[PDB]
RNA sequence: UUGACAUUGUGAAGAGACAUAGUUUCUUUACUUAUUCAAUGAAGCGGAGCUGGAAUUCAUUUUCCACGUUCUAGCAUUCAAGGUCCCAUUCGGGGCUGAUCCGGGUU
RNA sequence: GCUUGUGACGGCCCGUGAAAAUCCACAGGAAGGAAUAGUUUUCAUGCCAGGUCGUACUGAUAACCGCAGCAGGUCUCCAAG
RNA sequence: GAUGGGGAAGCUCCGUUUCAAAGGCCUGAUUUUAUGCAGGCCACCAUCGAAAGGGAAUCCGGUUAAGAUUCCGGAACCUGG
């Protein structure tokens, strides 16, 4: 309205150099970026066999949250807690004549791959959590089959570091439970039942189902509309 | 010689009219008339094809 | 025996192109947004002689649609284009001499030069002075465009392939006798060390299949098979026929 | 929330923290003393007769000078070692791999005097 | 140069066997992720929506095109002026809009 | 007049007869800038500094290569009656 | 002719902007204080290669046994600060 003025610009072809736009879709990313992205795509364009891709069926966040809820009540000893336990049991044992039992029987989540494997073999685990990320998937693939044969209820859970946080490691391939104070027995079977329903009962059916073969949407839309018109003309 | 133009005052390297040391003052006369006439005909081009849109 | 002449050329020591004075590489613009959705305007700022080349080149400057700057291309001058002309380049572009249009967007009978083999290769076919291609039909499904090349061959390429309307300047250049060695000398002086040519029949046998003998003669059939091996191929390679071509040429 | 917004199409090397050096042991345990002191910059007077003439006529001292020394290091090493103002210094390499300085003093200083004050004659 | 095997994976029609149930093998022709070729300071791809309109309506749209630049050897740059909302009003500065959404497959 | 320099032209080409450093100008208008006093270093004048290596001589029927102070070979400027 | 690379048993061969996360300037921010970060650019991508190519700027007189557009004298010019 003052000496100010409206002067709209004409960004049509042949005039008015294009403005700056969000070229995020076009940037020439570093190869390491490119590789991991196309690795995910190549891993989806193939037909993946059913002994893999029984993964990608990750436990739901709610059931998982309740599983992290219970499992946190059973962390292993911290740094200071063990040195604290020692001097408490180095004193009371060596003089008070405690039968190497000036400390109560511990209750914690069991972890470490080879540890957890033999626990399942020996039928001592009550609930095995398997991460969905393990990069040499062979370290883990045989666990749904193993738990199934051993009557051990298992669950594939998003987060190999999230299993690691609850055991004071940066990461952890697995996390399992064998011992549980009687105050938490009921919450366990409650979780185990939901968990068996999602995985250990669906095993044999998932064992027959391949996965993958999923097109990108440029070749998908070229498919949804090519079979759209060809049939319903 | 080109390095010597740095040892000489600006009046030796320009003339007072627009596009001084750059264009030959008959080209300036031309890029003036061309500019003015095109901006004029450009206005003519719009209201002619505006009336086209109102009657077609 | 020795390594024969045509074998030495591939090493490219004294046989590489004599390139110093060349104007640049003649190329259509990069097939960007403007050219394949609309059209873009430029001015041929100059048409100029390219050393060692038959046809004159056309320097054609455009605006950069993405940065405030002028970007200049090197076209081959199609006959009739001139300094100061406005060249349009795009899918939707007028069918006027000098403009560059996707083969799909010109009627049959159009006569274009510097045409792309696949779309975007910035100019492959019909570049030498006096040549052109003619479009002889279209297949809108698969959007091919059948053309006829200067050889007579009839290739079929994409309708997106780009060509420039008209024929290439400098025609008839090959109707004048060189008239004398020096003209040919200065000719090849600015192309490459291909001239003059000692006949293989004037060398000793170390040098060439045709070499030696107490009279000057080829000694065996000069038609050499495709399957011949390097150092054998000299003469009429894979000749499907031979002798003075009498009767009308012109592919059926 | 949502993604980054890169207006440019080129990815470039992120500008990362480039840390200075905090060595845990020293470099060479003792810094080397001055490799070209004044007493090393000027090695001998040149008392050739053609040079002695430049002392008497042109008010110039001729010195054999370290090859490593430049025109600056001569001018400085002359003032410090002889308490004189140097106008300008011309040098040349003798044809036996030695440097000759033609050192000219300002009009205040008489070269001839400063020449038998250092001793040669 | 020609063949076989390996790199070699996904469909569909058509041949081939236990002797006219689908495991498997080929011929024909599709698919894209291996592999291959090109282009670009990986810039506007694919899908959908806006508004116009050819279109004839067989109930209301069943669709298909479009969907800022062509008398002239000018000029086109400061995240854009305009519009709108903020900072607590300074001089400065930001968001949105201008420039429609969605998928991150550079084409 | 002679040698050389240069100009405006003209002949020739299927030959149309390098590159980069570097220097300037223009288009642009970001910004900064005075009344009780500012902007100005492309105007004049004034201050300081400018390193490192080569620099002699021969260049030829004797200083180079031809076993040599070899009738050979070896790039070029100046040029009186 | 290095370099991310690609060959090759290997000495090494190939590629030179080459399928690479390739780099640095202007000044603002500081008034702990020195240079961290706040803008915006540039995506130009080694280097070697001409004592006849390109190229900042000097002259005259005098002077030595032997040096000089280099010393002396007088008169300039360029570049950087
Ligand atoms: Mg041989
Ligand atoms: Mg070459
Ligand atoms: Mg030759
Ligand atoms: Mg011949
Ligand atoms: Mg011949
Ligand atoms: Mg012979
Ligand atoms: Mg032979
Ligand atoms: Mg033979
Ligand atoms: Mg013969
Ligand atoms: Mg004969
Ligand atoms: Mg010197
Ligand atoms: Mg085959
Ligand atoms: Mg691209
Ligand atoms: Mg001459
Ligand atoms: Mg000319
Ligand atoms: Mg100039
Ligand atoms: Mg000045
Ligand atoms: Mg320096
Ligand atoms: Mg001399
Ligand atoms: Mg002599
Ligand atoms: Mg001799
Ligand atoms: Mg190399
Ligand atoms: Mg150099
Ligand atoms: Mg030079
Ligand atoms: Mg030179
Ligand atoms: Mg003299
Ligand atoms: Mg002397
Ligand atoms: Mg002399
Ligand atoms: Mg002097
Ligand atoms: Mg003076
Ligand atoms: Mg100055």
């Amino acid at each position: 309205n003052p000496l100010t003025h409206s002067t709209p610009k004409n960004f049509g072809i042949g005039q008015a150099v294009q403005p700056k736009r969000n070229l995020s879709r076009y940037v020439k990313w570093p190869e390491y970026v490119r590789v991991q992205r196309q690795k995910k795509i190549l891993s989806i364009r193939l037909k993946v066999p059913p002994t893999i891709a029984q993964f990608q069926y990750t436990l739901d966040r709610n059931t998982a949250a309740e599983t992290f809820k219970l499992f946190n009540k059973y962390r292993p000893e911290t740094a200071a807690e063990k040195k604290e336990r020692l001097t408490k049991e180095a004193a009371a044992v060596a003089e008070g004549k405690s039968k190497q039992d000036a400390s109560p029987k511990p209750y914690a989540v069991k972890y470490g791959l080879n540890h957890v494997v033999a626990l399942i073999e020996n039928k001592k685990a009550k609930l095995v959590l398997i991460a969905n990320d393990v990069d040499p998937i062979e370290l883990v693939v045989f666990l749904p089959a193993l738990c199934k044969k051993m009557g051990v209820p298992y669950a594939i859970v998003k987060g190999k570091a999230r299993l690691g946080t609850l055991v004071n490691q940066k990461t952890s391939a697995v996390a399992a439970l064998t011992e549980v104070r009687a105050e938490d027995e009921a919450a366990l079977a409650k979780l185990v039942s939901t968990i068996d329903a999602n995985f250990a009962d669906k095993y044999d059916e998932v064992k027959k189902h391949w996965g993958g073969g999923i097109l990108g949407n440029k070749a998908q839309a070229k498919m949804d509309k090519r079979a759209k018109n060809s049939d319903s003309a | 010689r080109p390095r010597q133009y740095a040892t000489v005052s600006k009046t030796h390297k320009t003339v007072s009219r627009a596009y001084g040391g750059s264009r030959c003052a008959n080209c300036v006369k031309e890029r003036i008339i061309r500019a003015f006439l095109i901006e004029e005909q450009k206005i003519v081009k719009k209201v002619v094809k505006e009336q086209t849109e109102a009657a077609k | 025996g020795r390594v024969i002449r045509n074998q030495r050329k591939g090493a490219g020591s004294i046989f590489t192109s004599h390139t110093r004075l060349r104007q640049g590489a003649a190329k259509l613009r990069t097939l960007d947004y403007a050219e394949r959705h609309g059209y873009i305007r430029g001015i041929v700022k100059q048409i100029v002689h390219d050393s060692g080349r038959g046809a004159p080149l056309a320097k054609v400057v455009f605006r950069d649609p993405y940065k405030y700057r002028l970007r200049e291309e090197i076209f081959i001058a199609n006959e009739g284009v001139h300094t100061g002309q406005f060249i349009y380049a795009g899918k939707k572009a007028s069918l006027n001499v000098g403009n560059v249009l996707p083969l799909g967007s010109v009627p049959e009978g159009t006569i274009v030069s510097n045409v792309e083999e696949k779309p975007g290769d910035r100019g492959a076919l019909a570049r030498a002075s006096g040549n052109y291609v003619i479009i002889i039909g279209h297949n809108p499904d698969e959007n091919k465009t059948r053309v006829r090349l200067p050889s007579g061959a009839k290739k079929v390429i994409s309708s997106d392939a780009r060509g420039v309307i008209g024929v290439i300047a400098g025609g008839g250049r090959v109707d004048k006798p060189l008239l004398k060695a020096g003209r040919a000398f200065h000719k090849y002086r600015l192309k490459r060390n291909s001239w003059p040519k000692t006949r293989g029949v004037a060398m000793n046998p170390v040098d060439h299949p045709h070499g030696g003998g107490n009279h000057q003669h080829i000694g065996k059939a000069s038609t050499i098979s495709r399957g011949a091996v390097s150092g054998q191929k000299a003469g009429l390679i894979a000749a499907r026929r031979t002798g003075l071509l009498r009767g009308s040429q012109k592919t059926q | 929330k949502a993604l980054k917004v890169r207006t440019s199409a080129t990815f470039r090397l992120p500008k990362t923290l480039k840390l200075a050096r905090a060595p845990k042991y020293a470099s060479k345990a003792v810094p080397h003393y001055n490799r070209l002191d004044s007493y090393k910059v000027i090695e001998q007077p040149i008392t050739s007769e053609t040079a002695m003439k430049k002392v008497e006529d042109g008010n110039i001292l001729v010195f054999q000078v370290s090859m490593k020394a430049n025109k600056y290091q001569i001018k400085k090493a002359v003032k410090e070692l002889y308490e004189v103002d140097v106008l300008k210094v011309n040098t040349l390499v003798r044809p036996n791999g030695t440097k000759k300085a033609y050192v000219r003093l300002t009009a205040d200083y008489d070269a001839l005097d400063i020449a038998n004050r250092i001793g040669y004659i």
